[PDB]
RNA sequence: CCCGGUGAGGCGGGGGGGCGAGCCGGGCUCUCGCUUCUGGCGCCAAGCGCCCGGCCGGCCGGGCGCGACCCGCUCCGGGG
RNA sequence: GCGGUUCCGGCGGCGUCCGGUGAGCUCUCGCUGGCCCUUGAAAAUCCGGGGGAGAGGGUGUAAAUCUCGCGCCGGGCCGUA
RNA sequence: CGCCGUUCCGAAGGGACGGGCGAUGGCCUCCGUUGCCCUCAGCCGAUCGAAAGGGAGUCGGGUUCAGAUCCCCGAAUCCGGAGUGGCGGAGAUGGGCGCCGCGAGGCGUCCAGUGCGGUAACGCGACCGAUCCCGGAGAAGCCGGCGGGAGCCCCGGGGAG
């Protein structure tokens, strides 16, 4: 609809039931759930391995 | 004590309200648009007299300067009667025209004999 | 004891990272114009060379002698507009039925009086602006053998005399229970003033390079020193 | 009216909640979804930017 | 006096800490200031220390400091 | 086909039905492509999301709250042949 | 007289969730309003500029000598307001334990409750939330081909004149 016409239309017809819905797409809301848990995952390995390098120095 | 930002604003001050010493104006204007200034004279015409009758609807020659609010409080209290809705028009040769509709409880028939229109 | 749920959690503030804290940026604030004004103009004086005759006022008492020097002038401070009432309504009741010593104020009043030796001791503001309305009375009360103090403040001596601001005031006489005071406060002040005034008009001001500019001349010199030191080890 | 193409290029503020948004000369072989460095300490790959 | 940048946001000096060197554990030569895998996220403080208020040691709620080093005379550079 | 003052939104009966077709013309919606050393506005305005400072009641006479369904009031000024 | 200049040599904010001190009132219960202080705050440029650009929402019938998407009839719709802004519905109304009762259920306590469905795309009538932040819409040329829907035209029959 024409953007002024969203102001009179209930919130279920302008979004998705889901995190980000109705703003992102649900294909690019995967995608970041796996980005976020697997780069943090990497911070846990990669500080890990320098603690270990300190501990070994 | 600090300053988080680096730019610096005008800091706000008092602003005192405004305490004459004596009014400029010895008394206030009197009212040049009261009731008796908006409604002029009834129209007369053919058109006048059909709006009459079939609409419930008086005519009216009213001062350019009012305004629908004001054409139907001044109506109401001229002749004591209900307004339904007002629409208005400039004439070709200046005037304004007002269409008065009466409520549906008044006969704009009855009112114009009162007014003195027929 | 402890809830298990607390916990620190810290916030790295290196490049990058975590938004950095506010903190005090005063330093780097863009100022008015006016405050810059007033700002750069503290810092040209330092940075020129200011002639003896306008740095002589930078050479002021110290608090102990100044604080001396007031509480003498206070004991003769003019009379305020309220008590000159006062004595007036007094004297005429008295008709009905001498002067005592008092502060003279103004750069006017206390030139003649120095001119013509009829002063003590004078006491001038150290922050005149425009300079030019005392640059000249060290020199003079010195020729007329005159002691002369600088005291920091134009407002203090403004407060001695109930106004605003005052340029300069004088003793011409005292009470006899004051005199000492007077002449204690005279041989000090005529040590640090009159007696090295050959010395005050040919000591010029400024000429100091900003902390900066002296810390980059230190650092090159000092490289220098070490490799001169080096030289021989 | 310009020859080469321009690259939009999105930085963190480091001092306010805020994305800013850069608009560089795109130098050839770049691609969105690259990540560019901008600094002194910044490494020496095309596209990122040192003294 | 001029020029450029910026919402004039961390400049100079010192302190503090880390890796190296090397002289007979300490002192110094001297360097560094915590982000490089991915088309995520990232503010509006956690924690700690010290004071204070209200109600019945227990509840409810405030203030300060460290966290976020200190001192400085031009915002930072470039000219001159 | 009937009435009236007959200058009545007058009153009556019946009807307003069933299919086909097209690179047809006009408009429109959509899909897909080509062209550019041409890449083809801005803003008012409206909306969704991320976050979670807060608020709401102690099991009821329920509260904060609700972009849901109804209901209540108003929309002035100028143009208009 | 003025001119240049429109962010450039500027202390360019007169605002706000919230908090604390008071003052006034009223459906005086407690809430408004109001003054000050604290806290928070980029917009960065007054203003003008389009009856063909952007820009919510009105249609059918009748009616005049001359006006009608404006008048009348009928049927709607947008925006704004009302917390004395009213009524429904949602939030919402569950479970454990202990008594009483054959049971339906009823009492007393202790806990939960800022909705729910679908593997999913997403759906359902609502379905709390501020500073702040990200994004969407407004908002995008010209030409070709092809397809869908309409209006019109055409063809075959029923009526009525
Ligand atoms: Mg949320
Ligand atoms: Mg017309
Ligand atoms: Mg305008
Ligand atoms: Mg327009
Ligand atoms: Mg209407």
């Amino acid at each position: 609809v024409r953007p002024k016409v969203l102001m009179r239309l209930s919130k279920t017809k302008k979004h998705v039931s889901r995190a980000y819905g109705g703003s992102m797409c649900a294909k690019c809301v995967r995608d970041r759930i796996k980005r976020a848990f697997l780069i943090e995952e990497q911070k846990i390995v990669v500080k890990v391995l320098k603690a270990q390098a300190q501990s070994q120095k | 004590k600090i300053r988080t930002s680096p730019t610096f604003r005008r800091p706000k001050t008092l602003r005192l309200r405004r305490q004459p010493k004596y009014p400029r104006k010895s008394a206030p204007r009197r009212n040049k648009l009261d009731h008796y200034a908006i409604i002029k004279f009834p129209l007369t015409t053919e058109s006048a007299m059909k709006k009459i009758e079939d609409n419930n609807t008086l005519v009216f020659i009213v001062d350019v300067k009012a305004n629908k609010h004001q054409i139907k409080q001044a109506v109401k209290k001229l002749y004591d009667i209900d307004v339904a809705k007002v629409n208005t028009l400039i004439r070709p040769d200046g005037e304004k025209k007002a269409y008065v509709r009466l409520a549906p409880d008044y006969d704009a028939l009855d009112v114009a004999n009162k007014i003195g229109i027929i | 004891v402890v809830n298990p749920l607390f916990e620190k959690r810290p916030k790295n503030f290196g490049i990058g990272q975590d938004i950095q804290p506010k903190r005090d940026l005063t330093r780097f604030v863009k100022w008015p114009r006016y405050i810059r004004l007033q700002r750069q103009r503290a810092i040209l004086y330092k940075r020129l060379k200011v002639p003896p005759a306008i740095n002589q006022f930078t050479q002021v008492l110290d608090r102990q002698t100044a604080t001396q020097l007031l509480k003498l002038a206070h004991k003769y401070r003019p009379e305020t507009k309220q008590e000159k009432k006062q004595r007036l309504l007094a004297r005429a009741e008295k008709k009905a039925a001498k002067r005592p010593p008092v502060l003279r104020a103004g750069v006017n009043t206390v030139t003649t009086l120095v001119e013509n030796k009829k002063a003590q001791l004078v006491v001038i503001a150290h922050d005149v602006d425009p300079i030019e309305l005392v640059v000249f009375l060290p020199a003079l009360c010195r020729k007329m053998g005159v002691p002369y103090c600088i005291l920091k403040g134009k407002a203090r001596l403004g407060r001695l005399v109930h106004r605003k601001t005052c340029t300069t005031v004088a003793f011409t006489q005292v009470n006899s229970e004051d005199k000492g005071a007077l002449a204690k406060l005279v041989e000090a002040i005529r040590t640090n003033y009159n007696d090295r005034y050959d010395e005050i008009r040919r000591h010029w001001g400024g000429n100091v390079l900003g902390p900066k500019s002296v810390a980059r001349i230190a650092k090159l010199e000092k490289a220098k020193a070490k490799e001169l030191a080096t030289k021989l080890g | 009216g310009r020859g080469a193409p321009l690259a939009k290029v999105v930085f963190r503020d480091p001092y306010r909640f805020k994305k800013r948004t850069e608009l560089f000369i795109a130098a050839e072989g770049i691609h969105t979804g690259q990540f560019v460095y901008c600094g002194k300490k910044a490494q020496l790959n095309i596209g990122n930017v040192l003294p």
